[PDB]
């Protein structure tokens, strides 16, 4: 072989695509949770 | 007042009250002691941290007869097992001295006999004793009056 192999570029876009979107699934859900939880603290001390 | 008010025991010695209202019990969480009713005791009581008191859905014998909550609060001077209570300003007092441990979950009753508050802690104002108590709302909101200074009681 002429070439080593990396491991950052050794990875189909494809896969990377796919990969992606299961890791930034969970990102974005934890976010949603988040964002639900402090908005009904807003509710809760504005409803106090 | 005597007919639908339960004193929760422990080891025999009674450290608060529950109350039937609009056909749910209440309790309040501070407290924590054995429910005198059996027939109330295995009920499951559903917990709202917010509020510092469980509620549970009571069996069909007693669901007819319950004490009623209001939301209008015309203010003055309110009945209380310890005789009359004051409101005004948006906040419970009662004279000094009057009401301690062990009297939390006692129900604040009206003229025409209907609950509109129930009294969770208190705090000694050295004049009055300034009442944190759980509230309606004209909006139907349930408010956690409680004044600086609160002591669970």
């Amino acid at each position: 072989h002429k070439v080593d192999q990396e491991f950052q570029a050794a990875v189909s876009k494809t896969s990377w695509n796919w990969l992606l979107a299961l890791f930034g699934g969970a990102s974005s859900l934890i976010v949603v949770g988040l964002i639900v939880l402090v908005c009904s603290s807003m509710l809760i001390n504005t409803r106090r | 007042e005597s007919d639908k008010t339960f004193p929760i025991m422990l080891n025999g010695q009674v450290n608060g009250y529950a109350c039937v209202v609009g056909g749910r019990l209440m309790k309040p969480l501070h407290v924590e002691g054995k429910i005198d009713n059996e027939q109330l005791a295995a009920v499951k009581l559903k917990k709202a941290s917010m509020y510092d008191l469980e509620y549970g859905d009571v069996p069909q014998n007693m669901k007819s007869d319950t004490l009623q909550y209001t939301s209008d609060k015309p203010p003055g001077f309110y009945n209380w097992h310890h005789g009359a209570v004051q409101y005004e300003n948006g906040r419970f007092t009662v004279p000094r001295g009057v009401g301690g441990k062990g009297d939390s979950g006692r129900p604040i009753l009206d003229n025409r006999g209907r609950v509109v508050a129930i009294v969770l802690g208190g705090a000694n104002e050295g004049t009055r004793t300034a009442l944190s108590v759980v509230t309606w709302n004209q909006k139907g909101v349930t408010i956690k009056d409680t004044p600086e200074g609160s002591e669970p009681w």
